[PDB]
RNA sequence: AAUGGGUAAUUAUAGCGAGCUAGAAAGCGUUUCCG
RNA sequence: ACGGAAACGCUUUCUAGCUCGCUAUAAUUACCCAU
């Protein structure tokens, strides 16, 4: 669950809980999750955040249900993405996405994940 | 005296070009790297930005001594036609690259065509251990002919050069045939021909009789 | 003007299959005459619903027979008296070496692959496929890239260091990117009639019988001339392309040293030009910088399809026998009878402009 | 039946109902359905999902009727596919595929099946 | 449309919009003249006319986003742009209020040689945004003049808008 | 309920100075379109009108 | 031994995610009625 | 017989100039299975 107050510090604490590359101490603290892998998940959400500002919710919810396909498929393979969606509660946040304000909150919640990934990188 | 000069060339492919975009909600096991389409007709298009980005960056090795680090450092024969934002008098210079959409909609048909964009499976093979990594990218098909619509713009500053500023257009229409018009370029992907160029005067009553015959050599 | 092109006249001396990632299954082709026919199965289904056979046709695709020619699509035509060609028009001829030579099993092939095509239907060898063959030659015959490569540094060993040839934008420093300056173009779209649909034959050292295999790749017939334009810009990528006559032979001489030793010389054939291996054929030692992959490569197949105690298995076909007769006398083109070629063995010669 | 809201959790519950390899407890919970078998069914649907975005429905319905051929033929042999199309209501979903929106829904419904197969594997 | 018409009717390079000639300033207005304020033309914002006609066709959203990286000149890097632009065959209702003041005299027919030519340069040059990379190509169709305020006859004028 | 978060839009404009081509931006605030304002015009009748209440 | 079948992997990977110019500029700051 | 009366916050102004969705990438690997 994430509200309009806490959808950022949940996303900050999520990135800090991503377990680093403790192996191979040359250039340490790198994440198993990589940048271009995470942007694939953002490009999904950062085209619904645009269309939610223009369209209504009911003419848009077909692409919203396909996020639950994509966030599982991108995490079902290449296990470092599964490390994200279990720690950052992505699949639980898609359970509560019933309105445009929450659609614009989760699509903005993903942008906080990309922000602190780039900051703590 | 003010005049506008239009160039109605025809961009005909030989190897299919891939001016990409990104359909963000693509699919699994489908095209994960599409081409940019026309948003209504869903025909593949060539934007003017992919043309202008390949006209300039291939004429910046030929008509540019003291090779430029930035596009602002072009040596003021190239900036006179391609614009230069770091200059008092070269901003928006004299060329407009209109988008080349599609011409042969029903000449590709009656050759046998399911879709106007083919899909190519491509497989990054890992050299060690022979791992496979497939990808599916779209291409505009082989005999697709596009509508090149470059527009020149004559002021009273142009005097003697007018005609100097077409050999750089003619060579930009020639240095790109030796290259690829965008694409996943190294492998095929836009070895393209610029057929039947024609300059006309669409405003201002300027003569292009001596101007056309230097575009046919 | 820094560009300088080449003409790689690729001459197929073997069945060469390329691409398309999809396959005609069984019951999707009719062996009417001594030539195959691959319809449009959506167009085939629409005519047959109009001929009121759709419930019989789904009842046709569930029940198997001890015979095999009655489990192909031609039996559904003869048991219901279909008398038109008229479908999605694509047909190739055959040789008799596709199926088992014995007549009873003839025309009972299954799961053919497809060859890569444009949207017109005329096949071609793409430039992306021909460039991957060049890269392995340029991998294995440099002394600087065939080093102790494939450092994993994490997890499992199969991760090749792809950041060993510079290719990225590489911020700060100047963009070199050797393989951007090697620009292989596609083929001319050739004709359907040079397609013969060979099958894969496995051959090991022990168990000297060459076992059949139900791959049925529609391959290019040998002795077909296909040209390629390869344009190179810089000097370093300029020099590595006319050198290929000394690079592809040095590859194949290092590749004759093992996996083309420890075999009879009957199945292996001569070169007569500069040798090269296109896709979908003899693999994992041609699609591989092979000195550092031998120990590593066999880890992936601790399975039922287990890669052998030796390096690997020879990949063979059965294609019709042809000769070139280019030297003094007819060049015999094999060293055996019974029509064995090795799959993917191509040949070329290179020339500027 | 599947609508624009429920075409994913039906597909998630379908994969969980696939009976595992309860035999041979070394590397357990493997499915009788395999990955490369399922991708053969997806490659059918994930080339109509591309052509539906470009072409109309009426110039495309010949390949749609051939899905009912393929999903029966691939399941008539090698019974683990028949375990899929009875549990995941594939042949019932092809009864209602009358429009481009439903064509793009079933072809997207198959992608949710491949996603949770890869995730629960 | 002023700067396109500025390149035709000035006879010297106007360094300011006030330095445009007396045929531009009596249409588009001038602030330094106490006689050419309250300029004759009134341009209204153009809205989507065919929002329903772009519906029930192959487009869904009325704006498409174009992905447009640059390439660095010496290091060949990339910097991706996402420039939103309207879709191809959007049709916009355009209206062009002209005010016949009693000081107009015989200039009414001279202005329509200027406005039509301003509508003819916009069909050659672009309209807003990155115009040397496409993004322009405006076609003005169904050009006709009507009198929204009384006592003028446009019967001998709609032939100029052929 | 025709979702508008603030009743005044902010329009961004600029100026292209001639001969130097350097823009000069501007942010002017405007009340949005389907705002409906209530207008009350009051015409007062006295004895000093004398058949002028239709002119 | 013949017969009848193919089967299993990967389904894109890594990078960039916008940069720089302008950020308001010219006018009018009370006029008329009035002693 | 209102510190009142008459008075448009208004005129002029393109969100514009420069910018390649590009870079590397053989649809390939393995050789059996059923009785």
């Amino acid at each position: 669950i994430l509200t309009d107050e806490n959808y950022v510090d949940i996303a900050e604490k999520a990135i800090l809980k991503l377990e680093r590359n403790t192996r191979n101490r040359k250039n340490p603290d790198a994440f198993f999750l990589t940048t271009s892998k995470l942007r694939n998940l953002l490009s999904l959400t950062s085209t619904l955040f645009d269309e939610s500002k223009v369209k209504e919710y009911d003419a848009l919810l077909d692409r919203i249900a396909y996020l639950r396909v994509q966030f599982v498929y991108q995490a079902g393979r290449e296990i470092a993405v599964k490390d994200l969606i279990e720690k950052a509660q992505i699949l639980e946040a898609l359970k509560e996405i019933k309105d445009r304000e929450t659609l614009q909150r989760f699509c903005r919640y993903m942008e906080a994940l990309v922000a602190y990934f780039k900051f703590y990188g | 005296t003010f005049a506008k000069i239009k160039f109605s060339a025809q961009i005909r492919l030989e190897t299919g070009l891939h001016i990409g975009g990104s359909d963000a909600f693509a699919a699994i096991g489908a095209i994960n790297s599409p081409v940019i389409k026309d948003p209504i007709t869903n025909l593949p298009i060539i934007p003017g930005s992919s043309l202008k980005g390949k006209m300039r960056t291939l004429l910046a090795k030929v008509y540019n001594e003291k090779v430029a680090e930035k596009p602002s450092d072009d040596s003021d024969i190239l900036s006179r036609l391609f614009g230069n934002s770091k200059d008092k008098r070269f901003k928006m210079g004299r060329l407009i690259f209109r988008d080349a959409f599609l011409s042969n909609a029903d000449e590709l048909d009656s050759l046998g065509v399911r879709s106007y964009t083919e899909v190519k499976f491509e497989n990054t093979i890992d050299r060690i251990t022979a791992e496979a990594n497939p990808r599916q990218i779209e291409r505009a098909i082989r005999n697709s002919t596009f509508d090149f619509e470059l527009i020149y713009e004559i002021t009273d500053e142009n005097e003697n050069q007018v005609e100097e500023d077409f050999k750089v257009i003619r060579d930009g229409l020639k240095l790109l045939e030796l290259d690829y018009l965008g694409g996943s370029g190294s492998r095929g992907y836009g070895k393209v021909a610029f057929e039947n160029l024609k300059a006309t005067t669409v405003f201002g009553n300027y003569d292009v009789k001596t101007l056309n015959e230097l575009l046919t050599a | 003007n820094d560009y300088r092109t080449f003409k790689l006249s690729l001459l197929t001396l073997a069945p060469i299959h390329i691409g398309n990632g999809e396959k005609y299954t069984s019951r999707e082709f009719i062996y009417e005459n001594k030539k195959f026919y691959f319809p449009d199965m959506g167009k085939f289904y629409n005519k047959m619903v109009e001929k009121r056979l759709a419930e019989k046709f789904e009842a046709f695709l569930i029940q198997t027979r001890p015979n095999a020619r009655n489990n192909r699509l031609i039996s559904f035509l003869n048991d219901n008296r279909i008398a038109e060609r008229s479908f999605g028009g694509y047909s190739i001829s055959e040789t008799g070496l596709e199926s088992d030579k014995n007549p009873n099993s003839a025309g009972a092939i299954n799961e053919v692959n497809k060859f890569i095509r444009d949207a017109f239907g005329n096949p071609y060898i793409p430039g992306s496929s021909l460039k991957g063959a060049i890269r392995t030659i340029l991998m294995n015959t440099t002394p600087k890239w065939n080093n102790e490569n494939a450092v994993n540094d994490f997890g499992r060993f199969p991760k090749e260091n792809k950041n060993l040839i510079p290719w990225g934008p590489k911020k700060g420093k100047e963009y070199d990117d050797l393989f951007n300056a090697i620009r292989v173009s596609d083929s001319k779209p050739f004709d359907n009639k040079s397609l013969i649909l060979v099958q894969k034959w496995d051959y090991s050292a022990k168990t000297n019988k060459a076992k059949p295999l139900p791959l049925y790749r529609e391959s290019i017939s040998p002795l077909t001339k296909i040209e390629f334009e390869i344009t190179t810009t810089t000097d370093e990528a300029g020099r590595l392309i006319e050198e290929l006559g000394k690079r592809a032979q040095a590859f194949y001489k290092d590749y004759k040293a093992f996996f083309l030793s420890e075999f009879p010389d009957d199945k292996i054939q001569a070169n007569l030009q500069y040798p090269i291996y296109l896709g979908a054929g003899s693999g994992a030692w041609t699609k591989t910088l092979f000195k550092q992959a031998d120990g590593i490569l066999q880890r992936r197949y601790s399975r039922m399809k287990t890669k052998m105690v030796k390096k690997g298995v020879l990949k063979l076909t059965k294609a019709p026998l042809k000769t070139v007769k280019i030297p003094s006398g007819n060049h015999s083109l094999v060293k055996n009878h019974e029509s064995f070629y090795e799959m993917g063995k191509a040949n070329f010669m290179i020339k500027e402009i």
